[PDB]
RNA sequence: UCAAAGAGUGCU
């Protein structure tokens, strides 16, 4: 008791005192807090919010008019300081979106289909017809991956340093980009990957296939740790929030279910969608995006248990209880190909058919982030300090489990011939001898645990 | 060790918005101020009009502390730790201030 | 990244990853390579005599034998 | 309606001055920090084979050393810096360890320098004494100048001289006061100021080849026997109290700094023995990892560490709770380790050896003595508390626990090992038929017998 | 004969039970030998105890400055260049 | 065991106090020699009173 | 100029 008591108020100070320092975070998050009771939250457009902000936050709303190498596919930097943007066509730029520095452009000739950066914006990978590049800050390549075919998801775990690629050959392969080493290849073994998800929390990978199943995988097993039937059809599009406890996904059925991934629990299934979703994006404060053609409709405290919490188009008469679209956007005349929230900011960005666009979301960002695992700030000694310390950290690929505790827990000639002969006496009598020990130990547990017949027992 | 010196500023805040006497909001706004103030202190180039700065500023929250005691607490001085907590501050600036600038008379 | 302190390259190793004669190399490679599998060839096959003369007459014809080997 | 979003002000996170430390925002929200364990497993890691790297416990010899083996070492309790050796060459020489260099060397006894302790004696800073026996049957008190303090401004050199019947084979000071101990064929209690021996103590008729004033207890004193007997002596009663005897003989025994009813001795038998003065039926621990005759052994002044110099030619220290040690030191030209000594500052080991050096060690041999940053102590201090977390995981153990061993010593032990498994395989047969044949507690193999019964 | 074969996990002890569309594949779930403790480490004296100090992280990306210090500090603390003396009388 | 210090300059007399004392036994050892040459370090053992 | 890489100086 004393000592299992002792270590519990440790263990209770130090949480206590974790939460006290809350009191020193330098800002608080965003909102869009409704007035009157008529004034929707839904009904505000983008030229309203873009009125009442300040001036840097609407210079941060870029939109960037690319009509030729669409559609646009977008990827934000770890810190949100750097956008790559791929166009289908094959254009491929690199650059800092709010000094408006353009830190490389590639005009392939190829059909482009994802990017992602690496562990830092001075390295990215490009998964292009056929292979998939990486490249350098300045877009020189650097490498050429050839076992990483038919590649159309890219993605990077930053503390295992590893890039994963899948497509339609059904191969789920992993790189270390530290070692330029093939880590593992596993075979799906369900036809082409649809969507492509990592989990932030334990650094697990998440398949969507055609037949409606996500399927769970880490690099060391064989096999998927986990598999779940999420749609009647193909599975579109997979989001994982910050804290790994959720996770959305969008079949081709006009279906969009929000699983409970700890304990593998369905939370909602929304099947009021009037077309089927192409994307679903969540948040670090948590909001949930679904995009529909043109559409964009996001969701407020949507990832939660309650039964109040199930996303809802519309309003039954404005009844409370109902989930009513927390905010949404049309883009007239033009398809959505992906979603990304910027990092640390009340930001949305869009890939679409025409270009680049950002929309303002007010409490969609974490306001405070901490400045040792990301920095947006970040100066470059501060960046090459952080890439060695982040390299010599590493975490070995056979540590990603679907728990991430598991770690720690108690648990010549004649003279050859004659040699022969000896060597197999001597192991023939240490199976005698074992024998009769197994046979005593067995009258141990023993002796531990008609008239006629009488009279001749004795013979 | 700014954040040695960071910390140490929570158990008053809380204290503070506990009694009621300042909002979180206006807490915040505080702490921000005093963590400019220890960055300035604790980086090059230092002068003692920086410790002068932050003494000033320190005994304008011991003022307004006051002043809000009696507006809404109605009480002269509330048991608690937020009473000597700036005053026990401003004397450590001030030790501070002397023992990285001994020459100073006018600090002394 | 940064040059690595003493310390740093004991710990981790060879994380140096991310004119050029590649292909010439290759052309050299792969004629080592069909030798090779020609010697394994039974001497007296006229298969074997006839494509390694090839081989040579070709190299020649190209030039970067200057003399007959 | 109410519109607030992410406003940050660039003069709060990029300082106007060049000079200015840049404010580092920290949220401890632990969905900002995810794999807790497999990063302070990968650090524990890291540490412990930056600490294979760093560990260079060698940190240089005395002087030339001596002419003959080294089989007496004696450290001032009061000075840190300060050391006392003696060698079979008949000579003494007292040590600035901080220089490495002598004060005075004085070739004192004709025969072998059986013991030497440190004293202050109180004659009825300027100067330092020292005591010396011998087998010549003379123990001589010698003054040496130090240069501690400059409060003056001689007479270095032989003070006093005690004769005896018999040879005297070890000596130690009553740290209180001015007596001293001396232990022959029979052990004597001494007062500087007397030139005959002022008390005598004896068991009986054996002689008495060690023996060690106890250091919290100051009348308390134990001896060690040729008879493989350890006795206890107290000065207040001016009587031996107890005697137990082993199944071998015991060289040294120290008593320990910070338990003054605890203390260690070292034995022939290859191990050092834990025990309480007040039960001496049992031992409190048992020190194995040697492959010879342990012939000396000291506390840390902490308390927490022993040291054991052995006749294998290698240094093991112990933590006083664990039977194993935790370290083994060896060099080529360490030849018999005949004393080991911890500095007073417990950071470092001084040992003897019979090639007629005195070497110096880092009792950790990846510390440095230089003044360390907060940000270093605070890094190093993380990963110590990180390193004791993780000890028995698979790999920190096999980097941790690894050693360059002399081969000698690993065959020694190998074999070693045949021969306890062939005799523990035959007691087990014995048991299958012997209906009474006791257990034999290993605290209490090396006990025969005892005198005063409990 | 019959001869009784222990598989993975028991039917009626799988976790996956009871959880509909929902199949976890216990035999790639085995926990690794590499990172399980070979025995509990001191001063812990149980498991139980030994497994509630891993829950709390030392780590400052986990914990607060003056928390950390707590945790840091060594049992044994000496300073430099003074002798260490034995322990007085009480 | 020094706690003061006496230095003699042109200009006057200047007395400081030990902060903190360095190895003895490793007085010789090259990283304590360092740390004298290191205005950063050597701050650390001494400051004028 | 920017942009990536070194090597010394001052200072906390």
């Amino acid at each position: 008791r004393a000592g299992l008591k002792k270590i519990d108020e440790q263990y209770k100070k130090a949480v206590s005192s974790a939460a006290a320092t809350d009191y020193l975070l330098p800002e608080s998050n965003g909102y869009l807090e409704p007035e009157n009771e008529l004034e929707k939250t839904f009904k505000v457009q983008q030229s309203e919010i873009k009125s009442s902000v300040d001036v840097s936050t609407a210079n941060k709303a870029l939109d960037l008019s690319l009509k030729e190498f669409g559609p646009y596919h977008i990827k934000y930097a770890k810190n949100g300081t750097h956008l790559l943007i791929t166009g289908r066509k094959g254009h491929v730029a690199s650059m800092d979106w709010r000094k408006g520095q353009l830190r490389a452009e590639l005009f392939l000739n190829e059909t482009c289909h994802s990017a992602t950066y690496l562990q830092n914006e001075q390295y990215f990978a490009v998964a292009q017809k056929k292979y998939t590049f990486i490249y350098d800050h300045e877009g020189t390549e650097l490498h050429r991956l050839k076992q990483h075919i038919e590649a159309r998801h890219l993605d990077f775990l930053p503390y295992h340093y590893l890039l994963v690629t899948a497509g339609e050959t059904g191969w789920l392969k992993y790189h270390d980009v530290s070692t330029g080493q093939l880590v593992s290849e596993l075979r799906t073994k369900a036809g082409p990957t649809m969507a492509m998800a990592q989990n932030p929390w334990n650094a697990v990978m998440h398949l969507g296939h055609s037949n409606g199943t996500v399927s769970l995988w880490s690099p060391s097993m064989p096999e998927p740790l986990v598999k779940l039937l999420s749609a009647r059809g193909p599975v579109n599009s997979i989001a994982i929030d910050r804290s790994g406890y959720y996770m959305a996904t969008t079949g081709a059925d006009r279906s969009m279910k929000i699983w409970d991934i700890r304990n593998f629990k369905q939370l909602h299934s929304v099947e009021s969608l009037p077309t089927p979703g192409t994307n679903v994006s969540i948040s670090d404060t948590g909001l949930l995006a679904l995009s529909r053609g043109p559409h964009v409709t996001l969701w407020k405290d949507a990832l939660k248990l309650s039964g109040d919490s199930k996303p809802c188009f519309g309003s039954m008469g404005g009844n409370p209880h109902r989930n009513t679209p927390y905010m949404s956007h049309l883009f007239a005349g033009n398809k959505v190909e992906n979603l990304g929230f910027v990092p640390f900011e009340d930001l949305l960005g869009v890939g679409h058919q025409t270009g680049i666009t950002n929309l303002i979301v007010p409490g969609a960002g974490e306001a405070n982030y901490d400045a040792l695992e990301l920095n947006p700030f970040e100066t470059k000694k501060q960046r090459q300090e952080q890439e060695v310390r982040t390299l010599l950290n590493k975490l070995p690929a056979d540590t990603i489990t679907l728990d991430p505790n598991s770690i720690g827990s108690v648990d010549s000639g004649l003279r050859s011939f004659l040699r022969k002969k000896t060597q197999n006496v001597i192991d023939e009598r240490k199976l005698r001898v074992q024998k009769q020990l197994d046979k005593e130990k067995n009258i141990r547990k023993r002796n531990h645990q008609d008239v006629i017949e009488e009279a001749l027992s004795r013979f | 060790k700014t954040r040695y010196y960071l910390e140490q500023c929570i158990p008053e805040m809380d204290d503070l918005v506990e009694k009621g006497l300042f909002t979180k909001n206006e807490v915040s706004l505080i702490m921000k101020k005093r963590t400019d103030f220890e960055h300035r202190l604790n980086s090059r180039g230092s002068s003692i009009n920086d410790y002068i700065k932050y003494i000033n500023y320190e005994s304008n929250v011991n003022k307004l502390r006051a002043k809000r005691c009696k507006r809404i607490l109605q009480v002269k001085k509330t048991n608690s730790l937020s009473d000597w907590s700036i005053q026990q501050r401003i004397g450590f600036i001030y030790q501070r201030g002397t023992n990285k600038f001994p020459q100073d008379l006018k600090f002394w | 990244v940064r040059k690595l302190k003493h310390h740093e390259q004991k710990l981790l190793k060879k994380v140096d990853f991310l004119e050029d004669y590649h292909k010439y190399n290759r052309i050299c490679g792969d004629i080592r390579r069909l030798a090779n599998k020609l010697s394994l060839l039974p001497p007296t096959d006229p298969f074997r005599r006839k494509h390694e003369q090839l081989l040579l007459d070709k190299l020649y014809a190209m030039g970067v034998l200057t003399t007959k080997s | 309606m109410k519109i607030k979003t992410i406003k940050r002000s660039a003069d709060d996170y990029v300082p106007v001055k060049s000079t200015q430390e840049s404010q580092m925002p920290r949220n401890l929200n632990p969905e900002l920090h995810p794999f807790e364990r497999a990063r302070e497993y990968t650090k524990a890691l890291n540490a412990t084979k930056l600490e294979r790297m760093f560990a260079k416990p060698f940190v240089g010899q005395l002087g030339y050393g001596h002419r003959d083996g080294v089989y007496a070492i004696a450290k001032n309790y009061g000075s840190l810096n300060k050391l006392a050796t003696g060698s079979a060459d008949g000579v003494i020489k007292y040590w600035n360890m901080s220089t490495r260099e002598e004060f005075v060397s004085f070739k004192a006894h004709y025969g072998l320098v059986t013991g030497l302790c440190v004293t202050q004696p109180r004659f009825h800073k300027s100067q330092n004494f020292m005591l010396s026996c011998s087998d010549d049957k003379t123990v001589k008190l010698w003054s040496i100048n130090v240069d501690d303090y400059s409060n003056k401004n001689n007479e270095e050199g032989l003070i006093r001289t005690f004769d005896g019947e018999s040879a005297f084979q070890g000596i130690d000071s009553h740290r209180e006061n001015s007596t001293f101990a001396t232990g022959g064929a029979k052990i004597h209690l001494w007062d500087v100021n007397r030139l005959k021996p002022v008390s005598d103590l004896s068991w009986g008729a054996d002689n008495i080849t060690s023996l060690k004033f106890n250091q919290n207890e100051t009348d308390i004193l134990a001896s060690t026997g040729s008879d493989n007997s350890i006795v206890l002596y107290d000065l207040r009663t001016n009587s031996p109290t107890q005697k137990i005897v082993q199944t071998m003989r015991t060289n040294a025994i120290c008593w320990n700094p910070m338990e003054a009813f605890n203390f260690v001795t070292a034995n022939e038998d290859h191990n050092a023995y834990y025990y309480d003065m007040r039960n001496l039926s049992r031992s409190l621990n048992v020190f194995k990892d040697h492959v010879s005759a342990v012939m000396d052994v000291d506390f840390s002044p902490t308390g927490d560490e022993i040291v054991t110099g052995s006749y294998d030619k290698s240094i093991r220290i112990y933590k006083t709770n664990h039977g194993h040690s935790r370290e083994i030191y060896h060099t080529k030209r360490m030849q018999h380790v005949f004393q080991v000594k911890y500095s007073m500052d417990s950071k470092y080991i001084i040992s003897g050896s019979d090639d007629g050096n005195v070497r110096l060690w880092r009792s950790k041999a990846w510390e440095r003595s230089n003044v360390k940053t907060t940000r270093e102590k605070n890094k190093l201090e993380y990963d110590e508390k990180l390193k004791e977390r993780f000890r028995h995981m698979p790999e920190i153990k096999r980097i941790s626990r690894h050693r360059h061993v002399p081969q000698v010593i690993k065959k020694a032990q190998e074999i070693k090992n045949i021969e306890l498994s062939s005799i523990k395989r035959r007691e087990a047969n014995e048991r299958r038929t012997r209906k009474d044949m006791p257990y034999i507690s290993e605290r209490k193999k090396q006990i025969v017998g005892t005198v005063h019964k409990y | 004969f019959i001869k009784k074969v222990k598989g993975v996990v028991n039917k009626d002890k799988r976790r996956d039970k009871n959880l509909q569309n929902v199949i976890i594949n216990e035999k790639v779930n085995k926990k690794n030998l590499k990172y399980q403790s070979s025995a509990v480490p001191f001063p812990f004296e149980n498991r139980e105890q030994y497994e509630r100090s891993l829950r709390m992280p030392i780590g400052q990306e986990w914990t607060s400055r003056a928390s950390h210090q707590e945790l840091i500090k060594p049992r044994i603390m000496t300073k430099p260049g003074q002798v260490i003396d034995p322990l007085k009388a009480p | 065991p020094i706690e003061y210090l006496l230095f003699e300059e042109p200009t006057g007399y200047a007395v400081f106090k030990v902060k903190l004392q360095q190895d003895d036994i490793g007085s010789r050892l090259k990283e304590v020699q360092e740390q004298i040459n290191d205005f950063g370090a050597f701050t650390k053992l001494i400051e004028l009173v």
